[PDB]
């Protein structure tokens, strides 16, 4: 029994938990993810990885989940792991729902799911969750808003970031481009198309969503095949100029 | 085969062997002998009791243990083990009157013990019995009965038995005898001899000999065989020697 | 063959995809040194296994490989002995119980998977090991007639027009498909070819205390032990 | 509630009314109470109507996990016996008195299962409210190997005894013929009350309601 | 209910009415109350339907499984133990009498009470609710050396006696003879049933 | 009784192509009204809405219970629920509590995703469903519901006849309940739209 | 090497590497001796002390009125057994109303003791005891050890050089029997000195003794109470 | 048992358990699936290694409920524990939502199970892939479910021995607009494509999933599709 323990809850020399650096290393090699705040609303950009022509697409997302009627989130890592983590994320949401009578902060729910994941990390004897997230929302007190948790149960909040492949590439050429505060939809969209151009281009290998605010009640939505088409030429015409 | 097939009980070896059991049936081999013979009226017990030091008491280490008031139970191996089994062997036939409400069948304690002996020959979790022992019974209905069970949690039933160092050599003497066609008080005086012959002089210290029965002659009951016929029998088996 | 990590010492996959120790626990099968065959005819169901009594010294009729499950079922282990016992109380209990929640008696082929799945869960936790053991079921249902089940330390199970398991499995599965390939499947012609395959595959000719037969009928599905003199009756036919 | 069975020479025949009452008001005049369990076994409930609905829910499940599993059409001993099982392990709390009813390789056979646990293999039963009223009709009349036209015939009228002679039932009379050949479940088969005819005019005429908010939501 | 046990030299005979109630209402008027617990072990159904079947069950289960066991038919004292010690560990909660009879190899024929958990042999044995008006009709018609016959028409006999006077039984009279050969199954009709003073 | 410690009444009824749903709108504690604005019905979906009687704390939990039950179904599922499955979702959620059950006895009134096909059905407090092709009533006024239901419902009723009948059969119902009324609600559920009303009604 | 590890770890000779690892502690605590006579069981102990200053520590301990013991190895699991046995003896005494037979104790203690011999991750007592006890087959002294094996002896030792005192027991063993009280202890005093080195001998500091029998309930003698019995030793 | 888990990140990131299992998987007897118009076909090769075994007495197409089918390529008895906890998931649903579970509900629910073996402790995860055919909502559904737990949707697609052969002659061989009937003949093609042998009724088994639930094809029917091939 003690020869056949992996020790996935213990420190290394160097104070380094190396099951959770392990996980990292997973969502590298998981499709480009990324996220864009704007002053209009937030958006999700994902490189999509079931990119075969014998898939029959039922689902109306590959790596974009709606968790809340203010929330959605996308995923960079193991996709089984990410399915125990979004459907844990709907619970989490349910009950603050079913206890306040109000929906979930933002903050509040992304918290409550990096303290399983730390979990994991400090007790147990399992392995981690190989997933990294990237939360968009709205709630009453920070509105428009943008997060980031990796494996190890730690998160932050951005107005940019990227997870999966070739991220750090992806976050200096965010570096560059984004115009804090002067950011729309509009904007920050031709952004997202703009970096997964340079991080990976058909409509079938992308996969956007956004969350804006209509009549009091907010509006999440997966982009149409077309309407990322019309988004992608509208670049393609830009680079040749 | 010192290559990590051979640390578990959960752990078979290339070649389909568990040497956990295999190392805990050692364990059997390297201790003193005991016997038990199965005769035409009963079943009897017979131990090589090495005496370890002049100081302990005679009588101390007792390597026959009374199951039930009609069972018995010979041992060799490694007596902390031998007598936890004793200790469930007990509690299974104790359990059996309070179910049906009469004596366990030897057969079916055999089988009851043999499998939690089984039991321990499967996991990381626990070890093997280091211990072989046998179960002797008489009763009308059932006639004479005497049963063998190993580390492994092999039971089977036998007309002559032995167990530990000179289990072989202990079997090709009870092989001489008849006794399918013997009785108890008969068949007493031969299991001494047998002791008396596979017992080492030299390379082993002085010797006790334990002798047990449960036959017609007892009405079923399994008691240590009188002083007056143990005597008896220890000087037919000394006088057999020379 | 590649190995990496515990992959040979407990159930977790090799690099190839293979369970070692499940592969080993088949190889334990043939450590008891014993052959099994079983035949299915056209109205019966029959088993044979080797009878190895070394020392006149054991009550032969103690010293058994066929086990009663029901009264209609019977069963022929190999392999490692006190796991082949272990798998057999199981059965007897996996029987007992089936009937208590149902009302019926458990079909062949229910209790072989029963007891196939259990023998996985071996194959998937790892702080157990599988049995080192091979069970075949036979027994004759209301409405499919004689059956003929086998299962594997691996889980694997399935139903038979004959089959064999030890240490000339290979040999006794040869033999076996000759002959089907070519009869009358009658109780006589059922339980000779039994008798004649482990004969030719271990080059013995038997005795009436080498061998033990168990057979279940139509005309008669209570699972029955042959006595010596019945083993005697085909054996002497058999040479003629 | 009149619930009744009979097994005649080809089969078994289910009866049941309609009526649902939750204490002497009639709250629905056509309620299913023949559920069935397995292609060939069907099950009459009477009692607590929940406790009815999910007793036969909960086993009609079971027994396509167990015909899935031993690739075999269900046998109404099973049925009987993990009913039993899981209505004495709740000693009569559990308020479902069931007529099963069904056709396996042993025959037709017709059971009485009551809240307890207890239960009966029978030529002919009846449970319910008006239990009586359909066991004077069956005690009456029946004689073994009907004819399926004479045994529907006696069934209809032991079901509608107990509709015009119970309060507790009424509506109309469901049944379930179950063969060799499988199950032909005849719903309103009779119907002892004749159309219910009516000179309704009430009618009010737009605006004589009055109205002190209104809100209109597009969709 | 009226129940009944004989014991003979080779086996026992048991009987019963076939009356099933529920308050004054006949629920089952041809119920056989004799279940088999093993091949040549059987026991009488008395009290509440539930408990006793339920009781039946488990009791035939654990019986099943320890005859195969012991590879030989259960012993009819371990039948009533198995029976007795349900009885006796859940009294609080029963409300059945279960009588149990059958034949052994070991002690041939025999009958037993089971009564609240308890456990005692009997020459003959009666239960449920019209063994009530029978205690006199047994204490004088029973004699000891009585054939198998002889058995079943002293428990034909006492069981109409009791089907007569008991609201709570009635029917046709179940019989049943276990002996080593094997186990005869007879049923006296409402119209066959032997008659005495009815007024 | 326990039912009637808060009182009010809940009723639905079908239409040819429409359905309507009604409640009281009295909160009281015994004798002595609390609030004359208690929600009784609520919206599961775009065309189907649950009205619940009896006590106002089970009333509030099991709509509440039942929308965290709902919001995770639609979630996992990727659509609206249909009317038959959320009874069947209220039945299962009312039966776990079979043995200390909720005192509420629920009403359904939706229309069918095929854009079209009212369904009406009740249940009652350990959840055994109940669909109807006319009515379902539940309050501490079932008797006088009934009555008025009986009465006045008709087959294929236009959305405005259904309106009418509907307003009728609850005001004069509650009208003879001491512990119901303080007002009426009422919606008309069309493929279209939904129309709410209040009704001017008695308030003692 | 790899057998070293584990209770649970059966070596290839048939050997439990932890069970002789544990009975090396027994042998490396300070040398006590048990004796009986036809009424008395007697506890003689050497105590060690950590330095001048420290306090030689307590050999002997008191289990019941009938029953008293002497410690060799962890003192920790010596309190574990001792409370084992003071409990079993009180269980007794409460249901039965009578002592607990000293042979009914020790095989509690060779059961409770085996249990963690077979389970993995546990490990055996490392503790050997001697005890002395007194009841309706007059005195007895036991021996039990990290191994859940117990011996009935006539005289016993345990211990760092109980060797020397095995060896003096065995040579006076035929006198034990017949011997008085003040005999018997002289006894179990000598074979304790047998141990003891050339330059040291026998103290009213470093010796404790413990007596049980006919009359006497178990009674510890520590320093001026084991004066009378060291002022009748004489030699070597 | 073993609290702690059997598979962990490698330090390249892999979790190589998962990666030996779908090993397993691609050195096991072929399954295909294809998703024609009006239905769903499984097929696979159910050739056994003699003669004496009863080829009628076991199933690779197993049912789950009325309208849900399924098919694996992998570990037989790891196969058998999914296919007994798929039916009982499909049951629990019923019993709550009184509905056919969805096949995209099922395939879900399943695949957690799946992805659980890969970080519970002391367990190893499953040896198998399984193909999950359905019909609800008017529409037929076909899904993969693999060791890691992660679910697929396809049109058409093949597992075990050649499965990258198969994949891409389903892919050039048929499209959309596929009959079910169309579809059986290019299933059965699909398989003769690896088929060492003479395939007989008796050696390939077929399922079938359409407006009239799930259930397996006869041998009777399977030989007179082999009759045109
Ligand atoms: B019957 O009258 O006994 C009836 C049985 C019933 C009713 C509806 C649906 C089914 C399907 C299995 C069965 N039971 C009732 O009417 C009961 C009240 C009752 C209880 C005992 C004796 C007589 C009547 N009513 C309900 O449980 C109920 N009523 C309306 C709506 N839901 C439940
Ligand atoms: B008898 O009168 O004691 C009879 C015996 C019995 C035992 C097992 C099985 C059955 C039939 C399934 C019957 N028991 C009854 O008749 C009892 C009522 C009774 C009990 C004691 C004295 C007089 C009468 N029946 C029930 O408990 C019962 N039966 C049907 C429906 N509900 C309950
Ligand atoms: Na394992």
């Amino acid at each position: 029994s003690r020869r056949y323990d992996s020790r996935t809850t213990i420190f290394s020399p160097e104070g380094r938990l190396y099951q959770v650096e392990y996980a990292m290393e997973a969502i590298g090699h998981a499709g480009t993810c990324l996220g864009i705040l704007a002053n209009d609303g937030v958006l999700l950009a994902a490189e999509r990885r079931n990119i075969h022509k014998l898939l029959d697409e039922v689902f109306f997302s590959e790596k974009i989940y709606k968790l809340n009627e203010d929330m959605a989130c996308s995923v960079a890592g193991i996709t089984s792991d990410a399915n125990v983590l979004t459907n844990e994320l709907r619970l989490i949401a349910q009950r603050y729902l079913l206890q306040y009578q109000e929906p979930i902060p933002c903050e509040q729910l992304v918290t409550a799911l990096c303290d399983i994941k730390q979990a994991y990390t400090q007790f147990g004897g399992k392995r981690p969750f190989g997933v990294s997230l990237l939360y968009i929302g709205w709630d009453k007190h920070y509105g428009f808003q943008l997060y980031q948790s990796d494996p190890s149960g730690n998160y932050g909040g951005w107005k940019a970031t990227c997870i999966g492949n070739n991220s750090a590439a992806a976050v200096s050429m965010l570096k560059q481009d984004y115009k804090e505060g002067e950011m729309t939809l509009k904007s920050a969209l031709a952004l997202a198309i703009k970096v997964l151009n340079k991080t990976m281009l058909s409509a079938e290998k992308v996969e956007i969503a956004t969350l804006t605010r209509e009549n009091g009640k907010t509006v999440i939505r997966v982009l149409k095949q077309k309407e990322v088409e019309q988004l992608i030429k509208k670049h393609e015409e830009e680079e040749a100029k | 085969i010192g290559t990590g097939y051979d640390l578990s009980a959960s752990t078979f070896s290339p070649d389909g062997r568990v040497f956990q059991v295999e190392y805990a049936m050692k364990a059997v081999e390297n201790s003193s002998t005991a016997i038990g013979i199965r005769c035409k009226d009963g079943v009897v017990f017979g131990v090589e009791k090495l005496v370890l030091s002049k100081l302990y008491e005679e009588g101390s280490n007792k390597r026959l243990f009374n199951v039930d008031r009609h069972v018995g139970m010979a041992v060799a191996g490694l007596l902390a083990d031998a007598r936890s089994l004793a200790d469930i062997a007990r509690e299974e036939a104790s359990n059996f009157r309070s179910n049906f409400g009469y004596n366990i069948p030897l057969k079916h304690l055999a089988d009851r013990v043999a499998m939690y002996v089984h039991a321990y020959t499967l996991y990381s979790a626990v070890r093997p019995f280091g211990c072989s022992f046998m179960l002797g019974s008489y009763s009308v209905n059932d006639g004479a009965q005497l049963y063998m069970i190993d580390p492994s949690g092999v039971s089977y039933g036998y007309w002559g038995c032995a167990i530990g160092k000179a289990r072989q050599a202990a079997k090709t003497e009870i092989e001489k005898l008849q006794m399918k066609e013997m009785t108890c008080r008969d068949i007493v005086k031969e299991v001494a001899k047998i002791i008396y012959i596979v017992h080492d002089e030299v390379k082993d210290k002085a010797f006790e000999l334990e002798l047990s029965w449960v036959g017609e002659l007892t009405n079923g009951r399994h008691e240590i065989v009188p002083k007056d016929i143990r005597e008896e029998a220890e000087k037919y088996a000394k006088e057999s020697l020379k | 063959g590649s190995s990496a990590g515990f992959d040979r010492h407990i159930t977790i996959f090799s690099p190839e995809g293979r369970l070692y120790q499940v592969e080993y626990a088949f190889k334990a099968i043939n450590q008891g040194g014993l052959t099994s065959v079983a035949v299915r005819g056209k109205d019966c169901a029959v088993i044979v296994t080797q009878k190895k009594v070394p020392d006149k010294l054991l009550d032969s009729s103690t010293v058994t490989h066929l086990f009663k499950i029901t009264e209609n079922i019977g069963c022929v282990m190999t392999g490692m002995t006190a796991d082949s016992r272990s798998q057999v109380q199981r059965a007897r209990y996996e029987a007992a119980n089936w009937k208590y929640k149902y009302g019926y008696e458990i079909p062949v082929d229910m209790l072989c998977k029963r007891i196939a799945d259990i023998s996985q869960v071996y194959t998937q936790n790892a702080e157990m090991r599988p049995l080192g053991c091979c069970m075949i079921l036979i027994g004759i249902d209301e409405e499919q007639g004689p059956q003929v089940y086998k299962c594997d330390p691996a889980g694997y199970y399935c139903g038979f027009k004959a089959t064999a398991a030890g240490v000339k499995q290979t040999e006794s599965t040869s033999f076996l498909e000759k002959k089907v390939k070519k009869f009358d499947w009658t109780f006589e012609q059922t339980v000779e070819t039994a008798i004649t395959c482990l004969s030719t595959v271990l080059s013995i000719d038997f005795k009436p205390s080498e061998i033990e037969v168990g057979v279940v009928t139509v005309e008669n599905p209570k699972f029955r032990i042959l006595t010596e003199a019945e083993i005697d009756a085909h054996l002497v036919a058999l040479a003629e | 509630t009149t619930i009744a069975g009979l097994v005649f020479q080809d089969g078994v025949i289910l009866g049941a009314d309609t009526r649902a009452t939750n204490d002497s008001v009639v709250a629905d005049k056509s309620c299913e109470k023949i559920h069935f369990i397995a292609p060939k076994i069907y099950c009459c409930g009477a009692g607590v109507a929940a406790d009815a609905e999910m007793t036969t829910r909960m086993v009609a499940s079971k027994m396509e996990l167990h015909a899935l599993s031993t690739g075999r059409e269900p046998r109404v001993a099973t049925v009987t016996r993990i009913l039993r099982q899981t209505l004495f392990r709740y000693q009569g709390h559990v308020g479902a008195s069931l007529i099963v009813g069904g056709v396996d390789l042993t025959g037709p056979q017709l059971y009485g299962v009551h809240p307890h646990g207890s239960y009966s293999r029978l030529p002919f039963t009846a449970l319910g409210s008006g239990q009586d009223a359909a066991l004077a009709v069956l005690e009456d009349r029946f004689q073994p190997n009907m004819t399926l036209e004479a045994a529907q015939g006696l069934l209809v009228e032991a079901v509608t005894a107990g509709i015009l002679g119970d309060l507790g039932s009424g509506g109309n009379v469901d049944a379930c013929v179950i063969t060799k050949t499988g199950a032909k479940l005849l719903r309103t088969l009779s119907s002892p009350t004749e159309p219910v005819k009516r000179s309704g005019r009430y009618h009010f005429v737009p605006g004589t309601t009055a109205v002190l908010t209104q809100t209109v939501k597009p969709l | 209910t009226t129940i009944m046990a004989v014991e003979f030299d080779g086996g026992v005979v048991m009987g019963s009415d076939s009356r099933v109630s529920a308050g004054e209402a006949v629920v089952n008027r041809v119920f056989d109350k004799l279940s088999p617990l093993h091949e040549r072990i059987y026991c009488a159904l008395s009290g509440s339907a539930a408990d006793a079947q339920a009781v039946a069950d488990m009791a035939a289960y654990q019986l099943e499984l320890h005859g195969i066991e012991l590879e030989e038919p259960p012993l009819v004292l371990a039948a009533a133990n198995v029976v007795r010690n349900i009885s006796y560990k859940y009294r609080e909660d029963l409300s059945a009498h279960l009588m149990v009879a059958g034949w052994d190899q070991r002690e041939g024929g025999q009958v037993y009470g089971t009564l609240g958990g308890m456990l005692t042999r009997q020459p003959f044995a009666i239960g449920g609710s019209g063994s009530t008006f029978i205690y006199g009709y047994v204490d004088a018609a029973y004699k000891p050396g009585m054939s198998p016959e002889e058995c079943r028409r002293f428990t034909t006999d006492a069981i109409a006696l009791a089907m007569s006077r008991d609201g709570s039984s009635g029917g046709v009279i179940y019989l049943v003879t276990i002996t080593a050969a094997g186990v005869d199954h007879r049923v006296i009709l409402g119209n066959e049933l032997p008659k005495f003073y009815d007024e | 009784s326990i039912m009637s410690y808060n009182g009010g009444a809940v009723m639905a009824m079908k239409g040819k192509n429409c359905v309507a749903i009604a409640a009281d709108r009295r909160f009281g504690i015994q004798a002595q009204m609390v609030t004359t604005d208690f929600q009784k019905i609520f919206p599961m979906g775009d065309r189907l809405y649950i009205g619940l009687a009896g006590l106002a704390t089970d009333v509030q939990t099991v709509a509440q219970r039942l929308k965290f039950r709902l919001n995770l179904y639609e979630l996992k599922e990727g659509r609206q629920i249909k009317p038959y499955t959320l009874m069947s979702m209220v039945a299962n959620l009312l039966y776990e509590k079979r043995f200390g059950p909720y005192y509420t006895e629920p009403v359904i009134a939706g229309l069918d995703p095929k854009t079209f096909k009212p369904f009406i059905c009740s249940l009652d407090l350990i959840g055994c469903p109940m669909v109807t092709d006319d009515f379902v009533v539940s309050g501490t006024c079932a008797e006088q519901m009934y009555g008025m239901c009986e009465s006045l419902w008709e087959p294929n009723m236009d959305p405005d006849h259904l309106f009418e009948t509907i307003s009728q059969a609850m005001l004069n119902a509650v009208d003879r309940d001491a512990v119901s009324g303080m007002g009426v609600i009422v919606h008309i559920i069309e493929k279209d739209k939904i129309t709410t009303r209040t009704l001017k009604a008695r308030m003692d | 090497n790899q057998y070293d590890n584990d209770v649970t770890v059966w070596s290839p000779q048939g050997r439990i590497h932890q069970i002789e690892y544990a009975m090396e502690a027994v042998k490396q605590g300070s040398a006590t001796v048990g004796l009986k006579s036809k009424t008395h069981a007697v506890l003689v102990a050497l105590k060690r002390a950590q330095s001048e200053l420290a306090a030689h520590q307590k050999k002997i301990l008191h289990v019941d009125n009938h029953i008293g013991i002497s410690i060799a190895g962890l003192t920790a699991d010596a309190r574990l057994l001792c409370n084992f046995m003071r409990q079993e003896c009180l269980d007794s005494r409460f249901v039965f109303d009578r002592p607990l037979p000293v042979s009914r104790l020790v095989s509690l203690i060779g059961s409770k003791t085996q249990i963690p011999t077979q389970r993995y991750g546990r490990r055996p007592y490392g503790v050997g005891l001697l005890i002395a006890g007194y009841d309706d087959m007059g005195p007895h002294i036991f021996q039990t050890c990290p191994s859940a094996n117990y011996f009935d002896c006539r005289a016993m030792s345990i211990g760092a050089r109980s060797q020397s005192a095995r060896t003096y027991l065995e040579r006076h063993m035929s006198e034990f029997m017949e011997c008085n009280l003040n005999e018997l202890v002289k006894h179990g005093l000598r074979a304790l000195r047998e141990t003891l080195p050339a330059e040291q001998d026998l103290t009213t500091k470093n010796v404790s003794i413990g007596i049980v029998g006919k009359d006497l309930e178990f009674t510890i003698y520590d320093d001026d109470d084991v004066s009378p019995f060291l002022e009748g030793l004489e030699e070597r | 048992g073993y609290s702690f888990s059997l598979t962990t990140f490698s330090p390249s990131g892999k979790l190589v358990q998962i990666e030996y299992a779908l090993a397993a998987v691609a050195g096991g007897a072929p399954s295909v699936g294809i998703k024609a118009a009006n239905g769903v076909v499984l097929a696979t090769e159910k050739k056994q290694k003699s003669i004496l075994y009863d080829e009628r007495s076991v199933h690779k197409v197993e049912p789950i409920t009325k309208h849900i089918g399924l098919v694996y390529s992998g570990m037989g008895p790891d196969y058998r524990v999914l296919v007994h906890r798929a039916r009982k998931l499909a049951q629990q649903y019923y019993l709550v939502y009184q509905e056919p579970i969805p096949t995209a509900q099922l395939v879900q629910r399943v695949a957690s199970v799946m992805q659980e073996y890969t970080q519970s402790g002391g367990v190893r995860p499953f040896g198998v892939s399984l193909l999950i055919c359905g019909w609800n909502e008017g529409r037929p559904y076909l899904f993969q479910s693999d060791p890691s737990g992660a679910y697929f949707a396809w049109k058409a697609t093949a597992m075990g021995k050649n499965y990258v052969n198969g994949k891409t002659f389903l892919e050039k061989r048929y499209n959309e607009d596929l009959e079910l009937e169309d579809a059986i003949h290019t299933a059965i093609l699909t398989l003769k494509e690896s088929f060492e042998g003479q395939m007989t009724e008796d050696n390939i088994e077929v399922g079938i999933c359409n407006e009239a639930g799930f259930r397996r094809l006869t041998p009777t029917e399977v030989k007179d599709y082999l009759a045109a091939i």
